[PDB]
């Protein structure tokens, strides 16, 4: 019994929050273009850990540490994988148009 | 179920007269097949297809290893022989619509189907042994991954016997895989082995990474581990890390060839260089996890072999590790040639420079733990100095190929493939003898031939070179890949030359095959009948050859580093405990067996555009994995009374040899 | 080393600037990699278990000055080598033009199924499997394909660079002597690829390329519009010289749109 | 924290006191999950780079009706949040709280399916297929991967229900509903990264 009934439902309310302000700021168009896309972008984060922390109940200490680790491992292949295959492919793509 | 009665058939044989033996004594390996051993005896289905035991899966991982390297190696001199025929001025006896079928099948071949089951067949054999544990973590997954990897290995050999496989290049890199310049078949066959192969490798790694953290004896902790389960942690974490990049970029191919859609497809806002992007982004880590439990072995053989402590472990342990990490920031050196300008290039450059730095401490060390010690010239250990000579040659070839303005010349020409065969062949290969040499004893219960065994090497290392050396000259002659048909004359001598290097690999591989039949009709004059025939350091050998199929009744405690050399050192090696407590163990599966054949039935009809019949056989698999989940007495516990007529068998045996405390 | 091949023995100012990185990087990498053979063959034979008269410490197992010495000479070898990588990789860069006071010469390159297709834009022909120009005048090459990737190489000149459908490389080479110069496709391509094969032509002098591209108008066949370069562009292998007298003005830019074509 | 070369039994810290855990293959689905995790980062980035090859046809934001996506996620949260309630009865034992909230669970995903069934077959139907672009083939590939996940969540979740209705909550159950809390919640956390980089991105 990792999660308590208020562990889950402080979760979800914080989910309901961070979920229901970046689409509100995107189909309002409150913000200019980028004070709205790093918001949706933090708020994403802070999501994502939310549903970590209050979901998966995730902690340095659950397999002798060895979950968070695997994590942080595969967050930083994730990060190597999709930004450098942005680089390299803006990269390309601008040494392919007709200079 | 109940009435297999399945074998195979044989592939194919050519008569070629260029210098009378390429194709004749290509004929002699040819024509190595053997009689039905009764297909579905009942004892092969009781104890080997269905057994989750890992030493059995490990030597059936070998055999498949050993099978597929005899047909590829073919497919390797047909090809040579097409060259050195085909720069004299001649039309060869191959087309390219069957030589471009050939060199794509025998790389997919070699890579997946020989150079991944050797190695994890010997982590399947020797890891839970070496960590003193009973079995691995997900024995039925285990067995379902022999057999994922037993369909993929069936798909590309009903698509060659065919005469339909893809002729892409053993890659398929993407326009050309396109469904508009290959609308054939073979290119789909290529698609469903790999993606039934890279399941079964994901299932794999994912299987050793938790049997490696979750499962070893009380007392080894992580720096108390022996090195080849470093090695294998660290090649199972590239797996994990890797094969969902090849399962996604396959299955983008499959969704391009089969639904028309426009991931690479060069016309429609596709991008084909994402593919190949993303292809070496796979491939590169696919690199260390051939050669990190390779690097495993050969710190065992050494240490062994020497009768000396390895030296530098914790250095060597940290280098695998940088290894590990190091090898996901470096896979656009296989595209320097593409036109990312200079920054990226010189990025990727100086990251595999530093790929190059932690290999040469890990050489280094291996130096020196020779440095002293009674060396002693087993068939293994002539494997390991023959490595590290080959090894050396291979990775300085690499390194000048990391060079992104020397790559600029060297790329895609014979230099590169004089590189990886360098490379592969060195380390991977003599990895692949030395462990086998190493272990069969663990394996079987006796030793090999040895002089069959040096006669092999000799033979492996000297036709190596002069098979690889003069791809070295000619690529730097400007020989590309890939070159079938009215090769330039210029050329020619080197190919002739490197002609005479295949065929003395032929014999390495006919040695190969006589040593194992002359250790199988002499078993009883060489069996060693303790668990230590080498001497030996790590507690893999503290058991009985063969193990008992429940390994260490009793669970080893450690206390050190090298647990079976410090109770051999201090004598409390070969001690019998008073009593045995019940052990626990899960039971022979066959649905391993079924969802692999119906992998199979759903990977043709797939290829076929069955459509039906595919849907049959992915319910099949779905159906199949519910009802074995629905499945209670899936274990079962040996008695004390097996328990105590086995290892008193043992202990009989090792008080013959003259041990006691 | 001293081999007469296209690459240890170049004639284009690139390719001689690739043969002494390779030298380079090839000795800095001996240094370190003689050793490790030399001490394989060497620690192999002298501490054998019939050697009675060696020191056998099988307890050894760490030093400080030992293993110091094997991190330190990598780290320094790969630090000079990642440096001149790092300068090398700069100068050397494809796309980047060559410091010459002759302008350069644009040929447009375009990979057919298995044949070699080029356009001189500024002089208004075309060619199949050949090409020409003066010899120490830089030419700048204009790289697209038109199925499937391939890679243009001069192995004598200087780089490959990649041949691919719908996009533009773009490479910069020169000849340092004039001569004739094998070319191929080194990427494959699909059954051809050891047929698309072409020659570069060094003139000596000017006088002698501006004759190479007068007998080029005399051709009674034209690259007229784009039914031509599909007539041109269906699969064949092994083909021959030909030359195309007019040329539609902007046909590299047609057969780049025509992947990059919207509605 | 000592070592302890005496300590010859097999003791451990209590946790009931059992010895035959489930914690290696609840370690091993999280080790599987990291390696799915990687498998829809290699989609993600196949979206990035492909994301503006809308050939001659529409963009995201020609497309993407905001509010039907914000009644997907809440369907999909919805979810997330009844299976957490599923493992609070779990760990109060008392089964048939179990099967309730694996089954409002169970009406949630498929009620996000649906909406991504409605959809794809809304796109197909008027000629936006996968195989129109290359921006509608990778966000094709990402969104139906993710649903074809859901999809196999959603079987799981039905088997398992099936299971538990006739075996009861055994240790095996135990241990397959953690596996399938790794599987649900981790696909929640997936279409948060869906929506922030398809659909928020994309109708900017
Ligand atoms: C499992 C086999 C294997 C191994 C061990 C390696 C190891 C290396 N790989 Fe080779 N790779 C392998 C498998 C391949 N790589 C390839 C292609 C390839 C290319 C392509 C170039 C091109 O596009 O033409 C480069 C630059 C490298 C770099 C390296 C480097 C720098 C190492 C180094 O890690 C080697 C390290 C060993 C060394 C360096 C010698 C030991 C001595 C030392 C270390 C002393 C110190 C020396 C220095 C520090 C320089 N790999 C291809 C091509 C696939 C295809 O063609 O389709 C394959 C199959
Ligand atoms: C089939 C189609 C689908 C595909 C499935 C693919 C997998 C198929 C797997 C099939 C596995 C089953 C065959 C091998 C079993 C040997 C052990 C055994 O059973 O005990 C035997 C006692 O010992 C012997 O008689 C021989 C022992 C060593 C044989 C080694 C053979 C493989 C060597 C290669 C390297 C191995 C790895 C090395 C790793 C270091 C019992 O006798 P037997 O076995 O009945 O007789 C064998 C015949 N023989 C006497 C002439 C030899
Ligand atoms: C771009 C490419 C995309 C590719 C990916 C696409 C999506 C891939 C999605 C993959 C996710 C699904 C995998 C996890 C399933 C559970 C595994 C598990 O740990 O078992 C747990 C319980 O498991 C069970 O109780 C059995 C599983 C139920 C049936 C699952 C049907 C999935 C259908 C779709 C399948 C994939 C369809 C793929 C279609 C392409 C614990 O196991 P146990 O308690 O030890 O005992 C279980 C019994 N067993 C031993 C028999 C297991
Ligand atoms: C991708 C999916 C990938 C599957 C992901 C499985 C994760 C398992 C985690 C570890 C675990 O708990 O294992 C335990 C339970 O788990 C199993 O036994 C799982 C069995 C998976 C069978 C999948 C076959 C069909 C693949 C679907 C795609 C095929 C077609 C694609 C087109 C091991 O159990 P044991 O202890 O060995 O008993
Ligand atoms: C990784 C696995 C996924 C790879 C991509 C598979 C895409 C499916 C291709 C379907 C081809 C087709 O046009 O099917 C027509 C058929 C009627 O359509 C049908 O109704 C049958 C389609 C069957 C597809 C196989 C199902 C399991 C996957
Ligand atoms: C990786 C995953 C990528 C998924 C890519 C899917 C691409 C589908 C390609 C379809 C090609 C054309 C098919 C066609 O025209 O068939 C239309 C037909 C609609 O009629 P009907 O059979 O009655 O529909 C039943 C379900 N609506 O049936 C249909 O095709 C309509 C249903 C559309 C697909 C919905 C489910 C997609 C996967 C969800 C997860
Ligand atoms: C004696 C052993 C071998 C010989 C003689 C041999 C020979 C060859 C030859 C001639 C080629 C084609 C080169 C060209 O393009 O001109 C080739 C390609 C290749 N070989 Fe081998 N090979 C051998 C062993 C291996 C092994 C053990 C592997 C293990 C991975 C391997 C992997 C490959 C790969 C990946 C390719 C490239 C396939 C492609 O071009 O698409 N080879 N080999
Ligand atoms: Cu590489």
């Amino acid at each position: 019994s990792h999660g308590s009934v208020k562990t889950y439902m402080t979760g979800f309310i914080l989910s309901i929050i961070l979920t229901v302000i970046p689409f509100w700021m995107v189909m309002t168009g409150a913000a200019s273009p980028a004070v709205i896309l790093g918001t949706i972008l933090a708020m994403a984060v802070v999501q994502v850990l939310v549903h970590l922390v209050c979901f998966l109940h995730m902690n340095t200490k659950s397999d002798e540490g060895w979950n968070m680790t695997a994590f942080v491992f595969t967050v930083l292949i994730i990060a190597i994988l999709v930004v450098g295959s942005i680089w390299i492919m803006w990269n390309l793509n601008y040494n392919m148009m007709m200079h | 179920m109940f009435g297999k009665l399945s074998l195979d058939a044989v592939p194919f044989h050519e008569p070629i007269v260029m210098v009378t033996i390429a194709g004749i004594i290509l004929g002699g390996l040819a024509l190595v097949g053997l009689i039905t051993y009764f297909g579905k005896w009942t004892y092969l289905w009781k104890e080997w297809l269905t057994s989750v035991d890992h030493k059995r899966l490990g030597i059936m991982y070998i055999i498949v290893a050993i099978v597929m390297l005899l047909r590829g190696f073919a497919d390797a001199i047909m090809m040579r022989s097409q060259q050195a025929l085909a720069s004299a001025g001649e039309a060869g006896f191959l087309p390219p619509h069957h030589y471009d079928q050939i060199f794509t099948a025998h790389g997919v071949i070699m890579i997946f189907f020989v150079a991944m089951p050797f190695v994890i067949g010997l982590m399947n054999l020797v890891v839970p042994l070496q960590i003193g544990a009973r079995d691995v973590a997900f024995p039925f997954l285990n067995n379902l991954s022999f057999w994922f990897t037993v369909v993929g290995v069936i798909l590309v050999n009903v698509s060659l016997g065919v005469g339909e496989f893809a002729q892409t290049g053993w890659l398929a890199y993407p326009p050309l895989s396109g469904i508009e310049y290959s609308p054939g078949v073979g290119v789909d066959y290529w698609i469903w082995s790999l993606q039934l192969s890279g399941i079964g490798t994901t299932l794999t790694g994912i299987n050793f990474f938790v049997t490696i953290l979750k499962m070893r004896a009380p007392g080894m902790t992580m720096f108390k581990m022996p090195v080849f389960t470093w090695a294998s942690l660290c090649a199972n974490v590239l797996i994990i890390a890797s094969f969902p990049i090849l399962t996604v970029t396959v299955a983008l191919l499959t969704l391009d060839r089969y639904l028309g859609t426009h991931f690479f497809t060069n016309d429609m806002g596709g991008n084909m260089m994402m593919y190949i992007n993303l292809i070496w982004a796979w491939g590169h880590p696919e690199v260390y996890i051939l050669i990190l439990p390779v690097f495993g072995v050969f710190s065992e053989i050494a240490a062994t072999f020497s009768r000396k402590r390895l030296f530098g472990y914790t250095s060597l342990v940290w280098a695998t590790v940088c290894i590990t990490v190091l090898s996901f920031i470096v896979w656009l050196h296989h595209f320097f040639t593409m036109g990312a300008g200079a920054n990226v290039n010189a990025f990727f450059g100086i990251t595999t420079m530093i790929i190059a730095i932690p290999t040469g401490v890990k050489i280094f060390n291996w130096l020196f733990t020779m440095y002293q010690g009674r060396i002693v010239f087993h068939s293994a250990m002539l494997w390991t100095i023959g490595f590290i000579v080959t090894f050396s040659v291979g990775g300085m070839t690499g390194v000048l190929l990391a060079v992104p303005g020397a790559d600029f010349v060297l790329h895609n020409s014979l230099f590169l493939i004089a590189h990886f065969h360098n490379v592969i062949i060195g380390g991977v290969v003599f990895g692949c003898f030395a462990g086998m040499t190493y272990w069969w004893p663990k394996a079987f219960g006796f030793k090999l031939n040895e002089t069959w065994g040096k006669r092999a090497f000799w033979f492996w290392i000297i036709g190596f070179f002069v098979a690889f050396m003069p791809l070295y000259a000619l690529g730097f002659m400007g020989m590309t890949r890939r070159l079938s048909q009215q090769i330039d004359p210029q050329f020619h001598t080197m190919l002739m030359i490197a002609a005479s290097g295949a065929v003395l690999i032929a014999l390495g591989i006919l040695c190969l095959v006589i040593q194992m039949y002359v250790s199988i009709r002499d078993r009883d004059q060489n069996r060693d009948l303790t668990g230590d025939p080498w001497g030996g350091r790590t507690l893999e050998w503290a058991t009985s050859s063969p193990p008992p199929f429940y390994n260490f009744a009793v669970v080893p405690h450690v206390h050190e580093r090298d647990a079976f050399w410090e109770m051999k050192e201090k004598g409390e090696a070969y001690k019998k405990p008073d009593h045995y407590e019940e052990i626990h163990m899960p039971k022979n599966s066959g649905a391993g067996i079924v969802i692999a054949a119906f992998s199979t039935i759903f990977g043709f009809a797939m290829i076929w555009h069955i459509w039906w019949l595919a849907i049959v056989g992915f319910a099949g698999m779905i159906i199949t994995w519910i009802v074995k989940s629905f499945d209670e007495d899936v274990d079962y516990y040996v008695p004390v009374a097996e328990i105590e007529k086995l290892e008193n068998q043992h202990f009989d045996e090792i008080t013959k040899a003259g041990l006691k405390n | 080393s001293g081999c007469n091949s296209a690459l240890l023995d170049p004639k284009g100012q690139i390719g001689l600037e690739q043969r002494s990185l390779i030298l380079t990087a090839f000795g800095l990498m001996l240094i370190v990699v003689i050793p490790a053979i030399l001490m394989a063959v060497g620690f192999a034979w002298k501490y054998r278990a019939s050697n009675k008269d060696a020191k056998y410490s099988p307890n050894w197992s760490h030093s400080n000055k030992v293993e110091a010495v094997v991190w330190t000479v990598p780290i320094l070898i790969i630090i000079f080598l990642a440096v001149l990588t790092w300068k090398t990789t700069h100068a050397l860069e494809p796309s980047k033009p060559l410091a010459h006071d002759e302008k350069p010469i644009t040929i447009e390159v375009v990979s057919m199924d298995w044949k070699w297709f080029f356009i001189y834009p500024e002089q208004g022909i075309a060619t199949v499997n050949e090409i020409a120009f003066p010899a120490n005048t830089p030419v700048y090459f204009k790289v697209t394909s038109n199925s499937v990737m391939n890679s243009f190489f001069i192995p004598r000149l200087g780089s490959q660079i990649y041949a691919m459908a719908g996009m533009q490389t773009r490479l910069h080479l020169i000849a340092n002597e004039p001569g004739t110069y094998d070319g191929i496709s080194a990427s494959y391509s699909g059954p051809g690829f050891s047929g698309m094969k072409f020659k570069a032509i060094a003139t000596p002098d000017r006088a002698a390329f501006d004759q190479w591209v007068a007998k080029a108008k005399q051709s009674p066949n034209t690259m007229s519009d784009m039914a031509a370069f599909e007539k041109l562009a269906a699969p064949s292998e092994y083909n021959q010289v030909e030359y195309f007298s007019n040329v539609k003005p902007d046909l590299f830019a047609d057969v780049i749109n025509k992947f990059m074509a919207h509605g | 924290m000592a070592t302890d070369t005496l300590t010859h039994a097999t003791a451990h810290a209590h946790e009931h006191g059992h010895h035959d855990a489930g914690g290696t293959k609840i370690f091993g689905f999280w080790i599987y999950l990291m390696s799915d995790c990687i498998l829809f980062s290699i989609l993600f980035a196949t979206y990035a780079v492909l994301v503006n090859g809308t050939a001659g046809g529409p963009t995201g934001k020609d497309i993407f009706e905001l509010p039907f996506v914000l009644v997907e996620t809440f369907l999909l949260l919805f979810s997330s949040i009844t299976y957490g309630m599923a493992a609070i009865a779990m760990y109060k034992n008392n089964k048939s709280q179990v099967i309730s909230w694996l089954a409002l669970t169970w009406l949630f995903g498929a009620g996000f399916i649906g909406m991504e069934i409605y959809e794809f077959h809304h796109l197909i139907v008027n000629g936006m297929g996968p195989d129109r672009s290359g921006f509608l083939s990778a966000f094709f590939a990402l969104v139906g991967t993710h649903g074809l996940h859901v999809t196999s969540g959603l079987i799981w979740m039905a088997v398992l229900m099936v299971q538990i209705a006739r075996r009861g909550l055994t240790s095996t159950n135990r241990t397959r509903i953690m596996c399938l809390s790794l599987f649900w919640h981790f696909l929640d956390v997936v279409w948060i990264c869906v929506f922030t980089v398809v659909y928020l991105m994309g109708a900017m």
